[PDB]
RNA sequence: GUCCGAACCCACUUCAGUUGAAAAUGGAGGGGAUGAGUUGUGGAUAGGGGUGAAAGGCCAAUCAAACACCGUGAUAGCUGG
RNA sequence: CAAGGGUUCCAGGGUCAAGUUUGUCUGCCCUGGGUGAGUCGGGUCCUAAGGCGAGGCCGACAGGCGUAGUCGAUGGGUAACCAGUUGAUAUUCUGGUACCGGCUUGUCACCGCAAGCUGCGGAGGGACGCAGUGAGGUAGCUCAUCCCCGGUGAUGGUUGUCCGGGGCUAAGUGUGUGGACUGUCUGGUAGGUAAAUCCGCUGGGCGUGAAGGUUGAGGCAUGAUGGGGAGCCCAUGGUUGUGGGUGAGUGAGUGAUCCUGUACUGUCGAGAAAAGCUUCGUGAGCGAGGUGGCGGGUCCGCCCGUACCCUAAACCGACACUGGUGGAUAGGUAGAGUAUACCGAGGCGAUCGAGUGAAUCGUGGUGAAGGAACUCGGCAAAAUGCCCCCGUAACUUUGGGAUAAGGGGGACCUGAGCUGUCGUGCACCCGUGCGGUGUGGUGGCGGUGAGGGGCGCAGAGUCCAGGGGGAAACGACUGUUUACCAAAAACACAGGUCCGUGCGAAGUCGUAAGACGAUGUAUACGGACUGACUCCUGCCCGGUGCUGGAA
RNA sequence: GUAGCGAAAUUCCUUGUCGGGUAAGUUCCGACCUGCACGAAUGGAGUAACGAUUUCCCUACUGUCUCCACCAUGAACUCGGUGAAAUUGCAUUACGAGUAAAGAUGCUCGUUACGCGCAGCAGGACGGAAAGACCCCGGGACCUUUACUAUAGUUUGGUAUU
């Protein structure tokens, strides 16, 4: 859940945290830990590529099995439920019954003790892992394969969701959490149940500071730069972009996806709107 | 006050150093253009 | 990213300096001082490029395009000789 | 000390130059000399960021990137201390006493598809945040009628506790007090690149309700019959050192930034890597029936640094420049304090002087009456200032506003009782031979003190140390910015909305490969504008842009 | 052009008008609306808290002032030592009224003035320092755009790979 923070100071007004109620442990896993040193969004040519990125608290990165099929029929209990900085979402350290310790996405109503299970005959339950083929239609499910074998890739934030709506061939047609409807391979693997610590997203940082150790550095509006440094730069006083809204770079908004390639496979689009 | 100078024996030598200028073409030219002229001192 | 306040970091006011002690400081006060803090060492990004909590700021004491060399004895209906 | 400098260090000779003056002097000149390590700091060991990169991929050429690797400290790992000595060196030399790795040797014990050694990896371990309190200690410090070594005072007193000084010793080893850690015995086993008897995951039996075992803050013992430590000696030699003459080592108070301690508690923002190390096997070779273990002895232990300056006259600033320069140590009294005042350890008197009541400029000081009449403006200054206690408004997002405002007390003498701690001692549990425990002690030291009293103009008596209240505009806020005329109402900001993006993402760097985004996956990411919060955010799609459509 | 706001960081006229504050208020705070030329995310109107921000007022307080005086110091000043600097066509370099490239130490007519130093003050030498930074003319640079001409990129179709 939130737990709201009391005005006692500014910057900790209307700010907010987790109460962080489903962990179970403050530590993790040492033999699933790699060191993850931080890029400033800077290229392997040393310049910034993605901007307004840079400090934070230092992490190290959690080890996730995203396939879940090379264990398949081996059942495993949840050993324990706990923080991935890396993520929105928190992790379930998993202990397989044959000695062999593994990270998950959390679903959301799993919790310590419970056996999780991959494999075309594993049962359905949140947690377990299935091929789309035997995911029966109208189920909630998370960590779906673009390509099978290729491990998960779509619904695997905080709160993420993905509904099998149909089986129709060879293919499996989802709703992913954008809404939008896509045709996957009935082959691809996908866990049973919703992305847990779906509250996630109303946690006010209330403070500079907290994002600025999330990583986050200060966002300058074009408006006020200097036209050599972005078009919307320039002018007397107080103006808008002097012109239709653009990137830094001088490109104008509008849809920006490749109209020639998997669209074949994109059932409607997103929709987004209003 | 802080001046512009400030002083690294280590980094002097990773960046004007002889391997630093072999390392590169440009330097290598550069250590011909010095030995052409006539300096004692080819690189720092 | 609480309060008062040394170190530390800063640079608001004033006076002095302004062929200075100093090519930006000194005296007296002043802001921050557990934090978006400060600092050491090493490293990365390079010139139509970098970086910029954005002032066209900064990039080796003069940056609306660094410095060095070269094209080069550039050109100048202009000034001087 | 580090960085940086590079002989400036020491001794002797010198006074052209240099030194903001002089100079017999010097960080200057000349000559000679000076830096000693198995343990200190680096290398021979380990990796981080990052660099390079066999092949390789990419690119007209030049080149870019990167695998296997290989480098790279600012980190990990790693065995020594005290005393003494020189004109100049010292965890380096010497003395004393240790430790580590080799080689070799003596002795005891043990192995044998089946020793071992070396490679190779597995696992364990190394291995990690921030904040805070408390407890047990020690360093240090203070005091002393106690112990030592002195003193008996130029001027009234000063032979009793009156005055001055001192009251010391390391690493290592042993011990095991606090503290901490820890069930035991077998079985199985989809995992750990090849394997595993070492790990991980699991099944049983038994199991105190802790008891042993393991460990190790300090203490004690040892190291240490040693080392260090004052004034008395025929004498020394007269700014000197020699041989004897070293005397003491107790107790209490106070108390850390250190130790237990990566402890404990809290907490979100969730806090390197690799080797050494322990153990496990064997995807490799070596290797003989020879090795590997435990106490004892001999020899071997490499390279670089080591002088000197170093909050500076030696480094960065052209200077022997009121500037800048990272880390460690850092005592006493007053004090909350690492502020400030005066002092200690120790070091300095500053690198032109001598005078002289000129105006004037700078820097401080005081001021009658008035009190902002000054002035663009209360600019500058003054006042206020500390602790304890009382008390405190509009408004408010209920946190604030607030040290609001506005008051009282403070130091000195004496001092009843109350307390911290120790104490010879009483009895007692004693597992005693425990390095113990609970009662319990006239007292010492320290803290605190109701009351009573003294003196002065003045008791936070010096230094130090908020003025306050009312109202409006702007920005919510802490922050950031024009190094060197602008610190702001500008930027950022948390929050908000819109647009893009289904992952080889969009976007961005690049010719490309690649890379960032991200080891992220729409509760995400990128772009745009707005800028806490409250109440709101109207009408217009004609123009331009964007999105969709295609007769 | 709505809510809201309005002589406002926006109001030219303008010190608008009225009201408060002062003995006196072009500023200030509250109103009016006649908005030269407010206005709703380039956000509108508010807002506790915060501010070395801007503005007005009260109190305390003072050399800020009426109106300055005095004291001590580092320079100044004298003596000894050491010893620069910018500047410089020249020199035995007065004033007055004139005159002249229209602002004279230097020319005219007059007036005054013994030679040389020391400490001072700043009216002039159109004083020194910087080949005016304003203006114009020539050149350049960077910036902008529905200026011109191109181009990376993005995109269309053909064709090769097929
Ligand atoms: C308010 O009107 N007053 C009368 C003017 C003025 C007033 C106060 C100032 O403090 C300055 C100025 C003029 C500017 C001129 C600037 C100019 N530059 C911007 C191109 C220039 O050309 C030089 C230069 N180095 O030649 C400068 O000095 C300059 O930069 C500078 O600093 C200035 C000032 O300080
Ligand atoms: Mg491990
Ligand atoms: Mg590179
Ligand atoms: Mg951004
Ligand atoms: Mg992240
Ligand atoms: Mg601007
Ligand atoms: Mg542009
Ligand atoms: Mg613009
Ligand atoms: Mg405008
Ligand atoms: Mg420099
Ligand atoms: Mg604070
Ligand atoms: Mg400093
Ligand atoms: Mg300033
Ligand atoms: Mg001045
Ligand atoms: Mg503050
Ligand atoms: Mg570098
Ligand atoms: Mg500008
Ligand atoms: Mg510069
Ligand atoms: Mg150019
Ligand atoms: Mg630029
Ligand atoms: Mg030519
Ligand atoms: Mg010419
Ligand atoms: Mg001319
Ligand atoms: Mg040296
Ligand atoms: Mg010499
Ligand atoms: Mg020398
Ligand atoms: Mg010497
Ligand atoms: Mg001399
Ligand atoms: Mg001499
Ligand atoms: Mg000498
Ligand atoms: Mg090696
Ligand atoms: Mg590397
Ligand atoms: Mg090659
Ligand atoms: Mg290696
Ligand atoms: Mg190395
Ligand atoms: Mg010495
Ligand atoms: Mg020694
Ligand atoms: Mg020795
Ligand atoms: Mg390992
Ligand atoms: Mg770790
Ligand atoms: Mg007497
Ligand atoms: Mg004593
Ligand atoms: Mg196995
Ligand atoms: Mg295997
Ligand atoms: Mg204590
Ligand atoms: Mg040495
Ligand atoms: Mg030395
Ligand atoms: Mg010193
Ligand atoms: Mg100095
Ligand atoms: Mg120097
Ligand atoms: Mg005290
Ligand atoms: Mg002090
Ligand atoms: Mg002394
Ligand atoms: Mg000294
Ligand atoms: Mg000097
Ligand atoms: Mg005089
Ligand atoms: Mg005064
Ligand atoms: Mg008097
Ligand atoms: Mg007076
Ligand atoms: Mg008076
Ligand atoms: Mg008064
Ligand atoms: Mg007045
Ligand atoms: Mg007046
Ligand atoms: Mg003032
Ligand atoms: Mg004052
Ligand atoms: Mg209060
Ligand atoms: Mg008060
Ligand atoms: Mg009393
Ligand atoms: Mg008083
Ligand atoms: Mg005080
Ligand atoms: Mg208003
Ligand atoms: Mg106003
Ligand atoms: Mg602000
Ligand atoms: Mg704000
Ligand atoms: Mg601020
Ligand atoms: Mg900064
Ligand atoms: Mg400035
Ligand atoms: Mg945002
Ligand atoms: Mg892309
Ligand atoms: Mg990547
Ligand atoms: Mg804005
Ligand atoms: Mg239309
Ligand atoms: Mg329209
Ligand atoms: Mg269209
Ligand atoms: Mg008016
Ligand atoms: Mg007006
Ligand atoms: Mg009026
Ligand atoms: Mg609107
Ligand atoms: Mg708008
Ligand atoms: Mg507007
Ligand atoms: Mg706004
Ligand atoms: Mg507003
Ligand atoms: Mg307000
Ligand atoms: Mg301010
Ligand atoms: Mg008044
Ligand atoms: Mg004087
Ligand atoms: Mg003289
Ligand atoms: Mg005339
Ligand atoms: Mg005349
Ligand atoms: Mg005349
Ligand atoms: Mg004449
Ligand atoms: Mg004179
Ligand atoms: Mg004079
Ligand atoms: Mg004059
Ligand atoms: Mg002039
Ligand atoms: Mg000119
Ligand atoms: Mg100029
Ligand atoms: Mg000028
Ligand atoms: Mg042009
Ligand atoms: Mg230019
Ligand atoms: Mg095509
Ligand atoms: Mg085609």
């Amino acid at each position: 859940g939130i737990r709201k923070y009391k005005p006692t100071t500014p910057g900790r007004r209307g700010s907010s945290v987790s109460d962080f109620v489903e962990l179970t442990r403050s530590t993790p896993e040492k033999s699933l830990l790699v060191a993850k040193p931080k890029t400033g969004g800077r290229n392997n040519t040393g310049r910034i590529t993605t901007r307004h990125i840079g400090g934070g608290h230092k992490q190290a990165y959690r080890i996730i099995d995203f396939k879940r099929y090379d264990k398949d029929g081996v059942p495993a209990k949840v050993a324990h439920i706990e923080y991935d900085p890396n993520r929105t979402a928190r992790i379930a350290l998993l202990h397989y019954a044959d000695g062999e310790k593994r990270y998950i996405i959390a679903p959301d109503g799993v919790g310590q003790g419970t056996v999780v299970v991959s494999g075309p005959e594993a049962d359905i339950k949140p947690g377990n892992n299935l091929p789309l083929r035997n995911i029966p239609v109208g189920t909630t499910v998370h960590a779906v394969e673009l390509r099978p074998g290729g491990g998960a890739k779509m619904g695997r934030s905080a709160g993420a969701s993905v509904q099998l709506v149909a089986r129709e061939g060879k293919y499996a047609t989802v709703r992913l959490p954008s809404g939008e409807m896509r045709m996957v391979d009935i082959r691809c693997r996908a866990t049973i149940g919703e992305v847990g610590n779906a509250e996630q997203i109303n946690i006010n940082w209330g403070k500079a500071g907290r994002n600025r150790w999330k990583g986050i550095r200060p966002t300058v509006r074009g408006v006020v730069m200097n036209p050599i440094d972005h078009p919307h730069g320039g002018g007397e006083g107080r103006t808008s972009g002097g012109r239709h809204p653009v990137s830094p770079w001088g490109k104008p908004e509008g849809r920006t996806r490749n109209k020639k390639k998997a669209s074949s496979r994109l059932i409607v689009r997103r929709r987004k709107s209003g | 006050m802080k001046r512009t100078f400030q002083p690294s024996n280590r980094r002097r030598a990773r960046n004007h150093g002889f391997r630093s200028r072999m390392s590169t073409r440009a330097g290598r030219s550069i250590l011909a253009a010095r030995r052409r002229k006539g300096r004692v001192n080819l690189s720092a």
